[PDB]
RNA sequence: AUUAAAAAGGUAUUGUUGCCCACCAAUUUUUAUAAUAAAAAUAACGUGCAGUAAUUAAUAUAUUUAUAAAAAUAUAUUUUUUUUUUUU
RNA sequence: UAUACAAUUAUCAUAUUAAAUUGUUAAGUGUUGAUUUAACCAAUAAAAAUAUAAAUAAUUUUUAUUUGUUUUUAAACACCAUUAGGUA
């Protein structure tokens, strides 16, 4: 276990606090909560976002200028097993389109019809026999009461 | 340990044959077979209850 | 008076009253939203309304949230209810058990009826009559046939009904889905 | 467990051991293994009132093998 | 003999001494009773005092099981009238029996589908009289206080851990704000009864 | 108070046996037909000399399910 | 005895301290979980058996075939040879080890030890 | 005396014996009608499924690695546990070894004071549909608490027959019909069946033997939806009367009348 | 009849119970059976002549066929076959589903020595015997898998957030800017009319008057929203949308129809995400007492 | 062409026109005399209608309140009637 | 007047071999307003989440110790009174 003394400290505080930089040549280490976090230049600010979080930065802080960060890419293979790669997640996201929902073609044709059923539940519904208790006001309610 | 059923049914028969039960002889014979016959289609057929299989102070329909 | 989000009167609107927290985009109900539905391209909000409400009710959540989210009652009263709910669910799988363990007989019935169709037909014949494609010559007729069960087998989506919320008078229960008599 | 309460023996004991295994129509009980009881349990077997017993040297216990008969 | 055991001439046989004292018990229960219904102490079916008993509490629910008849009821065709419904909704240029005829060929077979079922859960009601039901013999299980003896044994638990003394004793409800509310030297949090 | 239905007439759960079991009509038969007073039905002619079986205890008074009370139904 | 927490009984054949089942301050028992193999909840474990019934099989001998070289080579494991068996043996009961008295008892709540169940996490091997 | 699972007075069965199929069928096995029978032999022994909880309350769920991600940094495996609200799910509805309820709790609770997991609800239920076993409609598991499956199955089964009933009826009709050819002065039917049966009837050939039929069928457009204007009188402002309606009389022959009925609500 | 509901229909004898079988309906037309079936058998033959097995086959002349399996070849064959059969089929019918799966696969298809190791090699290796079973997938993982915000909101600078409230009694509706600024007032079916003094409390809080209540705002939403871009120079002008985040309090009855009434503004308002905030009372302060506790 | 059969309590005892509860007068009797002693017998008069799941379910402790039964709140609880998601 | 409890299981007040005690988190502002309630009246409304192991069994604690009453509202809900406050 390399163990931080006393005498390496400040050394080691900003070899940390460098670890992502803005700009480097290799891939970059996720997180304990394995996430790719911003990448903030030399003093902390705020440089590279990764593309999940592009949308809400810039809608908080629009004069920000930042980056979509993307990730230094390594090759496996050829320019064909990435292609066949290619097909294998196509496939995935095709079987996910197929059992994902129908929802016919257009839209409101299926809405006219989900407002409609929703009507006919609501008037099969009004017919229901309800209690006595909410039935009744308290002029009766008294009544029974005396008698 | 479920023995075969055949020489259970043969001897059943032949009891009520060979004691005087019926006034007629085929009549042991035929009933016995009857019952069996219509009870193997019931679910869970060959066991029963405890206390309804026989006479007991309450009993069924 | 400082209400909760589930109380009564919490959002109040009168010419004191004001709204408390920031009120959009990024929100008071910032991390507090518990659900988070992307609507699809081209689908109407009252499928996805009514599946999460489906959610919500089946899982007994809206129960709880309705129940404790009215009045008070104290932890006895709510052991009560939900050991006594608890139970009752005991009691029901336990007949429910039975039941299905009678179907499956009935089904083991069915399907052995469905093998005396076989040997009186003989094997193919009954195929043939449950939609086997011997007619099929060539791949076209295949692909009709397929067009057809894919055409079926692709669901259209659920509906499914949410049961109303009956407002009773001093209301005993919140929970009031429908008009029985409960034991509080 | 306190005071009013009876001291037992473990023949007391040994006996309602006996007893109960009797009701519940066991072939064998684990029991107490003082002096007076196997003592007990030989008398027993003498008379015929017990199938059989042994003491294993085991320290706490002995084990006696009760009899039925006619149900 | 001609008929039961457990019945005589004037009604049940009465074997225990609660039953020579109060011979009520002997010919009466509810309205559906006949002479013959004694000893059968279910009552023919449709009938009042039918219902099978399951660990006492009876049952009710029958169709809610089969989903004939419930709320939760089970549905044969749905993806048909959503789609001819989809087709009445879109235009009126060009009508659609096309779907009508899918439609209606899947209910005319639903019918004898359905009386397949409720044929079969009658079945399932004598099975279940015969080889499950108490015939509202033994105590209900599905109230809280009738488990009592279960809840015992942890209250029992939660007392030797206070070193054998509260029972049913439980930690005072504090406040809402209770930990931050508090200056030093009150307590924060509840306690163990025990611990006061 | 409401109860289950039927209890009034609930049998003994566990007792609702011992009537029936074959040794105790032995028994009592055995001391019946002793008197001289008694003509001994024939089944007692018979299972006198083979009296039924000695360890097959019911359930009720012995509460295990693991034993086999049965030589035959096991 | 109608008493709730004396519902237990009187058993002597048990292997506590006292003849009353419920004084024993030791193995607070479950009337829901617990009983499917030994009937009622009430009677002991069938480990911890103090009293043997005709037709039923006794306690396993633990080990802890080599030893039987002389006898039938056909001869399998014989019934009462056990690897593992243990006549101290906590049985997971609620009210002792998931006490939710303290709670309201909703989903998560009531005190847990996990000394009693053997530890399927992978984090010990 | 119980059954331990739904308390049952029997073990529960279909067949026991060897020789029950045959003792059954016995003049049609010495009538050789037995001989290439399929349906004595595929379900002769056949018994039912054991319908039964290995583990009733899981110590099994979960399997062994997920408690090493079940710290407070893993909020999708925490996810995979909660419900869509991000509550905890009651332990007869999904249990879990008590371990794992334990760091699932305490996770939560930490992750959530860190900031790593929201106060409400579940940021990775969908991923998380993955590990949980959802069970097509489509398949079917020997045990479930489900009866809606249950029967859904039995419907799709019966149904399975009786295609095969319809279809073996419509065949042979069709070659009652569809063998006519010479049939005209044919041998195939009686002389006395040409002078009683020939003739239209309920079994033959009837008209319609039901009410509210369809005449004059024909090919016109739809109408517009709600051609119809609104009444005059005024539905909405009326109230609805249930109860006190009518007069009745009661049929109580004794005892004070049962309040939970009339009077206990409200 | 007297003071109380008259029966139902079933409950009277048959109407027509006096009038025999034969009558209801009458079959009439026994003139034009013969017709018909004269006619349908003429026109049978017709239909044979439109088209237009007892060859004889004797057994001694098929002999070479007979020698063809008699050879173990033939038979080699068929005992593989046999034990390729045997294997304990698990179909039991023609099914549809597995057919329409399977073909599906050969649809998909058609679109698409090293010393083994002992098990003393897998004796040394821990690691092997946990990855046979793992749950956890070994190569590349995708990332979208790991990542918090994955599955979440995405705003925009330009986004209307609309909070239907539906409580017991009441609905309300109101919407703001990304920013937090207060667009129009809340409407409220007890600010609307559409309450007091009325029907009654029962349906005071229900299904169409949130309804009401959310087509009503919407109505008066849209203008109030063009002149709030018109201020910051967003035209707007055509073939726009405006994008909604619907947030939903509720449970209460009041939700269904409020968000109805914004689906069919869907030519007008376009929803992206339709997200609720519906408060979870874990514990809290004191909610007031009801009657009972 | 729209619905209906099957689960339920009694302090009474031919049973709700059933029974009971306290205060409010006389008297009778013992005593350990607290606004106006306490307790027990008791068959007037007058107020109610507390209780029998009983017109805001009851029972116990706790604190408060008071023409009279009792009522409000805080806890536990059924000698109160049940309504039931094995990852959706 | 004298003249034979139980000791295998009995609900109101004479406890007793026990592992606890301690954790500083959350929540808050835009604007012109009919919320809650069967119904009245005062009038900003949001909110307070984390711990297991371990402590050995019995023999002189019974004048000792111990069984949901608790500072601080300038913090609320809730509850009680009714617009004045009490309490929390
Ligand atoms: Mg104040
Ligand atoms: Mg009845
Ligand atoms: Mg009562
Ligand atoms: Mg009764
Ligand atoms: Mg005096
Ligand atoms: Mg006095
Ligand atoms: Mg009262
Ligand atoms: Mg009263
Ligand atoms: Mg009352
Ligand atoms: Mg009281
Ligand atoms: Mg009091
Ligand atoms: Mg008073
Ligand atoms: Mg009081
Ligand atoms: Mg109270
Ligand atoms: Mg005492």
């Amino acid at each position: 276990i390399n163990y931080v003394p006393h005498a390496q400290l400040r050394e080691h505080i900003d070899k940390e606090l460098d670890k992502y930089v803005a700009g480097k040549n290799e891939p970059y280490p996720l997180n304990f909560v394995g996430q790719m976090p911003f990448l903030e230049d030399g003093d902390g600010n705020i440089v590279e976002v990764p593309e999940s979080l592009l949308s809400n930065h810039m809608a908080e802080h629009p004069d920000s200028t930042a980056k979509p960060h993307e990730p230094h890419t390594s090759s496996s293979i050829s320019e064909a097993a990435a292609f066949e790669e290619r097909m294998l997640r196509a496939m995935v996201s095709a079987k996910e389109e197929d059992l994902k929902e129908w929802l016919g073609d257009d839209s409101r044709a299926l809405s006219e019809t989900i407002d409609d059923i929703s009507r006919e539940e609501e008037e099969r519904e009004a017919d229901i026999r309800v209690a006595r208790s909410m039935e009744e006001t308290d002029a009766e309610r008294e009544v029974s009461r005396r008698a | 340990g479920a023995a075969t059923r055949l020489a259970g049914i043969s001897a059943a028969a032949d009891v009520m044959r060979r004691m005087g039960l019926t006034r007629r002889p085929m009549s042991s014979y035929f009933e016995l077979y009857q019952r069996i016959v219509e009870r193997s289609e019931a679910m869970t057929p060959w066991g029963f209850p405890p206390l309804f299989q026989f006479e007991e102070r309450l009993s069924l329909e | 008076g400082g209400y909760m989000m589930y109380h009564r009167k919490a959002m109040g609107t009168m010419k004191y009253s004001k709204w408390k927290g920031a009120h959009g985009g990024i929100s008071h109900f910032y991390g507090r939203t518990p659900m988070v539905e992307e609507v699809r391209p081209n689908e109407p909000i009252t499928l996805v309304d009514r599946r999460i409400m489906h959610y919500v009710h089946h899982s007994r959540l809206r129960h709880f949230q309705l129940f404790r989210s009215y009045q008070e009652k104290s932890n006895s009263t709510e052991c009560k209810l939900r050991e006594g709910e608890m139970l009752r669910r005991r009691w029901h799988r336990r007949l429910q058990k039975s039941f299905i363990a009678f179907m499956q007989f009935k089904t083991m019935k069915v399907l052995e009826d469905q093998a005396r169709l076989v040997n009186t037909y003989g094997q193919a014949a009954v195929n043939a009559a449950l939609g086997d494609p011997w007619n099929a010559t060539d791949n076209v007729a295949r692909e009709r046939k397929s067009a057809a069960v894919r055409r079926q087998v692709r669901a259209l989506p659920m509906v499914n009904v949410v049961p109303k919320h009956v407002a009773t008078m001093k209301q005993i229960h919140n929970d009031r889905f429908n008009y029985r008599w409960r034991v509080n | 467990r306190r005071r009013e309460e009876n001291l037992y023996t473990p023949i007391y004991d040994f006996c309602h051991r006996i007893r109960e295994a009797t009701e519940q129509r066991k072939r064998f009980v684990v029991v107490p293994s003082t002096i007076e009881t196997r003592g007990c349990a030989r008398v027993m077997h003498d008379h015929g009132l017990v199938a059989g017993f042994r003491d294993f040297h085991n320290d706490r216990a002995f084990a006696v093998e009760l009899k039925y008969f006619q149900g | 003999r001609q008929h039961d055991s457990g019945v005589n001439q004037y009604g049940l046989k009465p074997t225990n001494a609660y039953d020579y004292i109060n011979p009520t018990n002997l010919i009466n229960f509810g309205r559906g009773t006949t002479f013959d219904n004694l000893g059968v102490r279910r009552a023919g079916r449709g009938e009042i005092d039918s219902s099978p008993s399951h660990s006492g509490s009876p049952v009710f629910t029958q169709a809610k099981l089969i989903g004939l008849s419930g709320e939760e009821q089970l549905t044969m065709c749905q993806s048909e009238t959503m789609a001819l419904r989809l087709c009445m909704a879109k235009a009126g240029k060009e009508t659609c029996e096309r779907e009508s005829r899918a439609l209606d060929s899947c209910l005319g077979r639903v019918g004898h589908l359905r009386r397949a079922m409720s044929e079969a859960c009658w079945e399932f009601n004598d099975w279940f009289i015969q080889n499950v039901s108490d015939n509202h013999t033994k105590p209900f299980q599905h109230r809280p206080h009738d488990w009592r003896h279960f809840y015992a044994q942890e209250k029992l638990v939660r007392e030797r851990q206070q070193n054998g003394h509260a029972y049913g004793r439980r930690p005072k409800q504090f406040s809402f704000g209770a930990r931050y509310v508090k200056t030093d030297g009150y307590g924060k949090r509840p306690r163990l009864p025990y611990n006061k | 108070y409401k109860m289950p239905k039927n209890m009034g007439v609930a049998p003994r759960f566990d007792t609702w046996n011992e009537k029936y079991e074959p040794w105790e009509h032995m028994k009592r038969m055995g001391r019946l037909v002793g008197t001289g007073f008694y003509i001994p039905p024939e089944w007692y002619n018979h299972f006198r000399m083979f009296p039924p079986i000695n360890h097959n205890f019911q359930q009720e008074k012995t509460l295990n399910p693991h034993n086999a009370s049965e030589p035959t139904q096991d | 005895a109608n008493h709730p927490n004396r519902q237990s009984g009187i058993q002597f054949l048990t292997h506590y301290n006292t003849h009353q089942r419920f004084r024993v301050n030791k193995d607070y028992i479950d009337y829901m979980h617990w009983g499917k193999e030994q009937g009622q909840a009430r009677l002991p474990h069938r480990h911890q058996r103090v009293a043997f019934d005709f037709n039923d099989q006794l306690h396993p001998t633990r080990i802890g075939y080599a030893w039987f070289a002389s006898q039938d080579p056909t001869f399998g494991h014989h019934p009462d040879l056990s690897s593992s068996f243990d006549p101290n043996y906590r049985v997971f009961s609620h009210p002792e080890h998931w006490n939710k008295m303290f709670t309201k008892r909703r989903p998560g709540e009531g005190d847990i030890d996990l000394s009693v169940l053997p530890s399927r996490s992978l984090l010990g091997p | 005396r119980e059954g331990w699972l739904f308390g049952q007075q029997v073990q529960l069965h279909y067949h026991r014996f060897p020789d029950e199929q045959l003792i059954t069928n016995l003049s049609r096995w010495r009538t050789g009608e037995t001989v290439g029978d399929i349906a004595m032999q595929q379900f002769r022994n056949a018994q039912p499924f054991d319908i039964e909880d290995k583990d009733p309350q899981g110590v099994q769920r979960p399997s062994p690695e997920v408690y090493m991600k079940l710290n407070y940094k893993n909020p999708a495996t925490i996810s995979r546990f909660l419900t869509r609200t991000g509550h905890m799910y009651p332990a007869d509805i999904l249990p879990l070894n008590p371990e794992a309820v334990v760091k699932l709790r305490v996770a939560k609770a930490q992750a959530i004071r860190i900031g790593l997991y929201p106060r409400f609800g579940n940021p990775f239920w969908f991923r998380s549909q993955k590990f949980r076993p959802k069970a097509y409609q489509e398949n079917y598991d020997p045990t479930t608490y489900s009866t809606k499956r249950t029967v859904e199955h039995f419907a799709y089964n019966w149904v399975q027959t009786d295609r095969i009933r319809r279809y073996f009826r419509e065949l042979e009709a069709v070659h009652t019909s569809g063998s006519a050819s010479a049939r005209g002065s044919g041998g195939g039917t009686t002389a006395e069946h040409k002078q009683q049966d020939q003739f239209y009837s309920p079994e033959n050939q009837p008209i319609s033997l039901h009410r509210n039929n369809i005449s004059y069928m024909e090919d016109v457009g739809r109408s517009v939806k709600n051609p119809t204007v609104p009444g005059l009188m005024s539905t909405k402002g009326m109230k609805k009367k249930f109860h006190n309606l009518y007069s009745s009389t009661s049929t109580k022959r004794m005892g004070f009348s049962n309040p939970t009925l009339g009077i206990k609500k409200v | 009849r007297r003071g109380k509901p008259r029966p139902r229909a079933g409950m009277f004898p048959d109407k027509y119970r006096r009038v025999p079988m034969l009558l209801k309906p009458q079959q009439g037309g026994q003139q034009y059976f013969n017709h018909f079936l004269i006619r349908s058998t003429n026109d049978r033959l017709t239909q044979q002549d439109v088209d237009n097995f007892i060859s004889p086959q004797l057994p001694q002349m098929d002999w070479r066929n007979m020698s063809a399996r008699s050879s173990e070849e033939s038979i080699r064959e068929e005992m593989r076959q046999l034990a390729e059969n045997d294997v304990m089929q698990h179909q039991r019918v023609f099914n549809e589903r597995m057919w329409y799966e399977k073909e599906e696969e050969h649809r998909m298809k058609a679109r698409s020595p090293p010393r083994v190791l002992g098990g003393d090699y897998f004796k040394t290796r821990f690691g092997y015997s946990l990855v046979k079973n793992s749950e956890m997938t070994q190569g590349p993982v995708d990332y979208s898998q790991l990542d918090m915000w994955g599955e979440m909101p995405r705003y925009t600078s330009d986004m209307v957030f609309l909070y239907l409230v539906s409580r017991r009694r009441n609905t309300y509706a109101v919407a703001y800017t990304y920013e937090g600024k207060r667009i129009l007032n809340t409407y409220t079916a007890g600010n609307r009319g559409l309450k007091g003094g009325d029907r009654g409390f029962r349906s005071e809080g229900s299904t169409d008057n949130g309804h009401q209540v959310t087509s009503m705002y919407l109505n008066d939403l849209l203008p109030k929203l063009r002149e709030m871009r018109a201020s910051e120079g967003r035209p707007m002008g055509r073939g726009e949308k405006v994008e909604l985040v619907v947030r939903v309090m509720g449970f209460y009855n009041g939700r269904q129809g409020a968000v109805r009434a914004v689906q069919d503004r869907a030519n007008e308002f376009h929803v992206r995400y339709f997200e609720d905030i519906t408060p979870f009372p874990l514990n809290g302060p004191k909610m007031p007492r009801g009657v009972f506790k």
